[PDB]
């Protein structure tokens, strides 16, 4: 058991790695602007994931969810290198409060297909992930539509769990 | 863990047995928890205390794993008790045994003797066909080894290994090669046995064999000339188990051969002489002498005195020497034929022995005895002693008649009239896989069956209940019924044969549960016949299929209304199919 | 061959089997309830031998102890008792005054005089000097 | 003497099983009143050894006395330092006022393969001419 | 203490690991149609395994083994890719059991020789070990003849002991 969030941008491939974690396969998905959840279960852990959309009317109900949270994907796109400040500023939004103090951080770079995609390190340091404070973090670059570096972003997770 | 001997004790106090199984179950809870437990302190004593529940007779399944690890133990008597249980708990059906093979394998390696005479010990009592095909290699190294400590296991073991896979001692033959002159005795025995299963197995390997038949004449003769060792003598008589097999050996070698047979033909003359007739021991060495001589191409002046030999084994008090001598003119009963027959007296005499195997061997040499010349006079002894039998011996004896009978019969009608008289008086002890051979040899029977159908006739209206009888009968009537009412078709001067009496005899079969229902399967069938054997009274015959067609067994149900459509419908085509039998051997 | 052998008291209370034939327990206990039965339902003046179901069963009493082995019907009969009584020599060999409650007790190397004397269903050792000798040594080896 | 009929077999074969030539501590039956061997009792006991049968002309040793009198005190409540008989100087007078024995000087498998005590007898005047007593006189005032 | 079991294919190397663990040669060995085993002693762990060949004639005697064991090593062979079904197959079929639940993973990639011999990466993804359910199974690349990663996946194994 494992309360999981998948926070980021909009269409950051999030329901797409979603459907990938739970199903296995690229459902075609709207831009949502509710939340998704489905228990994905793996390395004898249920992950319980609330997949939430990230726009512009949501983000602001996103504290809603940060309770007895155990760990957080912030999901980043690596072909935006537009919104990798605002990005910055919501991770340093959103990571600074009490709530939501013990969760640990995985950072997908998703959407590895160009080379506008940046790999883990090049966006580690535009976020700046060593500025970080009381964080388990950890960037993995993850290729949504052939689930590459998926189960193994999971894999970090589930030892993540008990200490 | 409490000890072995301290759960006997337990064990001992037991009285009812169900109390016991308390007290078993209260020890076998322990067994198991400490196998929970992966013990290896008391592991020796647990599967000792179980293996005892085991002779006890008690569900000891769950332990042969801890017995595998008891041989894939360190400690000496872990092994001593892991090879032991292997033995007991696993046979070849057991299917987990297989775990054995690996662990064997590394402890006919193990630098001790004694864990390799473990490992020889295990294989060689129980070693499976595969486990046989996966030690092969290994166990003619070790018969090639100088330990005879180890050359005594490694070659009965490799016996084991040939009794199991018969297609393996090609490998063994270059094994045995020469080692015939071991100072040992026990390794020399094993050899023998060894070349008595060698010889015994192909007759391929007789010809490299029967060469060494004068190495053990002399051998043997040495025995014989050592008349003394502080070892091996029991009762002034040196090493006797090795002197048998060596004549066992000379049993199965020489018995087409000449030359050998003249090879070992000397020690024969010998040891008929020169044995110690007084204990038991010395009986034993000239028994498979007189075997020996028997079955061999032996010398005349051998035979001779071995009837002699066994005129006085005939004679002895001791049932032992009977039953030995007994079983002795059993075995060459065809060879030196006459010589056993002038012992005819002896053989009826222990008809009226006061043993169950001396009336066994007796009756069976009987049965043996018969030839073409005392067929009519031992016969009344025989069905006199099938008179006196014991209920056990009343089926081996009726039987055994019916055998004899059908090699030697001087007269078909007397032949008829002893087999007659016997399934009078055998009934529910004479077999019913004789009947078919019965039946077989009264239609191979040709001439009398006028004669037969009417004694047939005039025994089954004493009774019905000898069923093997009555299944003889009622094909009789049923082919040969012209035979038994003849020219009746109306009433005419009361004759014995009454055409009514006699369908009423079937009938009261039918009716009757003292009936096989093959009985009442040769019963209808007989009704059937009579339809086309009798022309007097059908018809009301019919009424008996057609009442029967509601039966309640499956198939006389099926035989009655198989039967009535032909009663029915094809009563012209029911004589179109009730032509006689062919005759068949 | 010795088929097996088995031993039961006065009571008919098995103190050992030993199949050399490979059949399996619930005809292991009926087998041998039936000759337990035959054994003691027959006199003391019955030569010894049975000739049950092509096997000529040996028996041979001895104390309150019964005795039996199986033989092939090809093999010696008088020398198959001796194989007891050499058996019984070497029990008697190495005990001394060999004797009914440490038949209940120490079976096990009555097993292992057994596995030192018969393996396979025939004799490895025809003295009775040598065989001892090395379970005495296995023995003190411990 | 009841109870000591179920065991008169089976406490004698342990005697007997034991040799004539874990635990710690000492338990109490729980509310069963203890006594000594009395006269009458051991009147009652040497007359239950002269009817029951088994014990006369038996050999006598200490192990089979102490198999026997704690077997006593667990099953009948009595103190099991009533077998006391004198020591080796002498015939083994029991110095029990009451016991009517006196002590007089007279498996198979455990053997080795090459090899490299007393018994009762019934004396009716120990009960009163306590015998014992005229070979201790000092220690019986 | 640790009961451990070595199964797998024949000619996996699983006795050359055993006495490579234990004794630290590598032995020439038989194929083992029973089984082995030798207690090795590392990470101050009595490792009680119990090596058992995979030969055919074995394959269903493996369930007795099964009870109170806290560790597998299933052993591939890196030389073996016509075989990898078949290992896919068996382990498939041995973790499906109610006996053996709680016991974790260890696959060898034995036998690293040759450019024939593969990785841990395209095994575990040949075996599918991402589709595993209440598993700690971590595959390690192991040479048994050289002893070079074999005592690091019995360090992650002393790992996996206690919780
Ligand atoms: N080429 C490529 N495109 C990807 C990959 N992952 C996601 N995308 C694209 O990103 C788009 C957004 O994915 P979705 O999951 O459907 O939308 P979302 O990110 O969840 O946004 P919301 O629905 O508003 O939460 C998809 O339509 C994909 O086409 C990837 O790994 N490679
Ligand atoms: N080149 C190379 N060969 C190896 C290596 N490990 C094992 N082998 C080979 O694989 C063969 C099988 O090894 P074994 O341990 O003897 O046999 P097994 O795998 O245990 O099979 P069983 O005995 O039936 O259980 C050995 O003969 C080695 O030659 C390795 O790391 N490198
Ligand atoms: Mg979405
Ligand atoms: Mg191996």
């Amino acid at each position: 058991e494992m309360r999981i969030l998948m926070v980021g941008l909009d269409a950051a491939g999030k329901t797409t790695i979603l459907y990938k974690l739970k199903l296995g396969e690229i459902v075609t998905t709207i831009p949502t602007i509710g939340f998704n959840v489905e228990t994905v279960e793996y390395k004898n852990i249920s992950f319980t994931v609330w997949d939430v959309g990230g726009l512009d009317k949501i983000r602001p109900l996103w504290r809603h969810y940060f309770q007895n949270t155990q760990g957080l994907i912030f999901v980043v796109d690596s072909n935006d290198r537009e919104r990798v400040n605002e990005a910055r500023e919501e991770l340093m939004r959103m990571l600074a409060e009490d709530e939501l103090r013990d969760a640990v951080l995985l950072v997908f770079a998703n959407k590895q297909d160009l080379p506008n995609a940046m790999n883990a390190a090049e966006i580690t340091d535009k976020l700046g992930l060593h500025s970080l404070r009381h964080r388990n973090w950890y960037i993995q670059a993850t290729c949504a539509t052939s689930g590459d570096g998926l189960y193994e972003g999971l894999d970090w997770l589930s030892n993540q769990l008990r200490n | 863990p409490i000890r072995l001997r301290e759960l006997i004790r337990t064990i001992r106090t037991a009285r009812t047995q169900a109390e016991e199984r308390e007290m078993i179950q209260k020890e076998c809870a322990a067994i198991r928890s400490s196998f929970r437990e992966e013990d290896n302190t008391y592991r020796c004593r647990n599967v000792a205390k179980l293996l005892y529940m085991h002779m006890l007779g008690y569900p000891a399944h769950f332990g042969q794993l801890e017995c595998l690890k008891l041989i894939a133990s360190q400690k000496f008597t872990d092994k001593r008790i892991g090879y032991l249980g292997a033995m007991l708990l696993l046979d070849e059906r057991q299917d987990v045994h297989l775990l054995m093979t690996n662990c064997i394998k590394n402890d006919l390696n193990h630098s001790t003797q004694f864990v390799q005479g473990l490992a020889l010990c295990t294989l060689g009592c129980m070693g499976s066909s595969e486990m046989c095909r996966d030690l092969a290699g290994e166990v003619e190294k070790l018969l090639k080894t100088s330990n005879s400590y180890l050359r005594k296991k490694a070659a009965l073991c490799a016996v084991h290994v040939i009794r199991k896979v018969p297609e393996l001692m090609e490998m063994f033959l270059p094994a045995t090669k020469n080692l015939l002159n071991e100072k040992n005795h026990g390794v020399l025995h094993t050899s023998v046995v060894l070349l008595t299963e060698m010889c015994e197995r192909s007759p391929d390997m007789l010809a490299h064999f029967r060469k060494l038949v004068p190495q053990l004449v002399r051998i043997l003769k040495n025995l014989i000339m050592s008349g003394y060792s502080p070892e091996h003598d029991v009762s002034g008589i040196s090493d006797p188990f090795l002197q048998v097999r060596i004549l066992r050996l000379l049993r199965i070698l020489g018995r087409n051969d000449d030359d050998s047979s003249e090879a070992m033909n000397d020690i024969l003359a010998q040891v008929a002489t020169n044995t110690e007739t007084s204990k038991n021991v010395g009986n034993a060495i000239l028994y498979e002498t007189v075997l020996t001589i028997m079955d061999i191409k032996s010398e005349s002046g051998l035979r001779v005195l071995a009837i002699n030999i066994l005129g006085r084994f005939l004679l002895n008090n001791d049932k032992n020497i009977r039953y030995v001598a007994l079983t002795s003119l059993l075995k060459t009963v065809q060879t030196d034929h006459n010589a056993v027959q002038r012992h005819r007296s002896t053989i009826v005499d222990c008809l009226k022995d006061l043993d169950v195997s001396i009336k066994r061997r007796a009756m069976e040499l009987s049965f043996a005895l018969v030839n073409g010349n005392n067929i009519r006079g031992m016969m009344k002894e025989l069905l006199y002693f099938l008179d006196s039998c014991e209920p056990e011996f009343k089926a081996d004896c009726a039987s055994g008649i019916f055998l004899a009978a059908e090699k030697y019969a001087p007269s078909k009608r007397w032949h008829i009239d002893t087999i007659m008289r016997v399934l009078t008086t055998a009934g529910s002890y004479v077999r019913d896989d004789a009947v078919p051979n019965l039946i077989q040899l009264i239609t191979n029977s040709v001439e009398m069956h006028a004669y037969t159908v009417q004694r047939l006739y005039k025994a089954i209206l004493g009774d019905y209940s000898q069923q093997p009888l009555v299944q003889v009968a009622a094909w009789c009537i049923g082919e040969y019924g012209d035979l038994l009412v003849s020219g009746q078709c109306e009433e005419e001067e009361p004759i014995q044969v009454t055409e009514d009496e006699v369908l009423d005899i079937l009938e009261s079969v039918l009716i009757s549960n003292m009936s096989t229902s093959v009985t009442r399967g040769y019963a209808l069938t007989a009704i059937m016949k009579l339809s086309t054997r009798f022309t007097c009274t059908v018809n009301r015959i019919k009424k008996v299929v057609s009442i029967y067609g509601s039966s309640i067994d499956v198939e006389l149900q099926q035989r009655a209304v198989e039967y009535n459509a032909l009663f029915k419908k094809y009563d012209h085509m029911r004589s179109a199919l009730l032509e006689r039998m062919p005759v068949m051997e | 061959m010795i088929h097996f052998i088995l031993l039961f008291s006065r009571q008919g209370k098995l103190r050992l089997q030993k199949w050399y034939i490979t059949l399996p327990d619930k005809e292991r206990k009926k087998i041998t309830r039936e000759i337990v039965q035959i054994i003691l339902s027959r006199g003391h003046r019955t030569s010894s031998f049975v000739d049950w179901k092509e096997l000529k069963l040996v028996y041979k009493r001895y104390a309150s102890l019964y005795f039996c082995c199986a033989i092939e019907n090809q093999d010696n009969e008088l020398l198959t008792l001796e194989i007891v009584h050499r058996y019984v020599e070497l029990l008697d060999k190495y005990f001394g005054n060999v004797c009914e409650l440490d038949i209940i007790f120490n079976f096990e190397k009555a097993y292992f005089i057994l596995d030192e004397f018969i393996i396979g269903g025939e004799i490895q050792e025809t003295s009775k000097k040598i065989a001892v000798k090395a379970i005495e040594d296995s023995d003190m080896l411990q | 003497s009841k109870s000591s009929v179920i065991g008169w077999p089976a406490v004698r074969e342990r005697m007997r099983r034991a040799e004539p030539a874990e635990e710690v501590g000492f338990p109490v039956t729980p509310q069963v009143p203890l006594r000594p061997m009395t006269y009458k009792a051991a009147v009652d006991l040497s007359h239950f050894l002269k009817e029951k049968g088994g014990l006369e002309g038996l050999i006598h040793s200490q192990r089979r006395q102490d198999i026997l009198d704690l077997w006593i005190y667990h099953t009948q409540g009595y103190f099991p330092d009533w077998q006391n008989y004198t020591p080796g100087p002498g015939v083994r007078y029991p110095l029990t006022f009451g016991w009517c024995y006196k002590l007089v000087p007279v498996k198979g498998e455990n053997t080795s393969l090459l090899h490299p005590v007393l018994e009762w007898r019934f004396d009716s005047r120990l009960a009163f001419h306590h015998v014992a007593r005229e070979l201790h006189p000092e220690y019986f005032k």
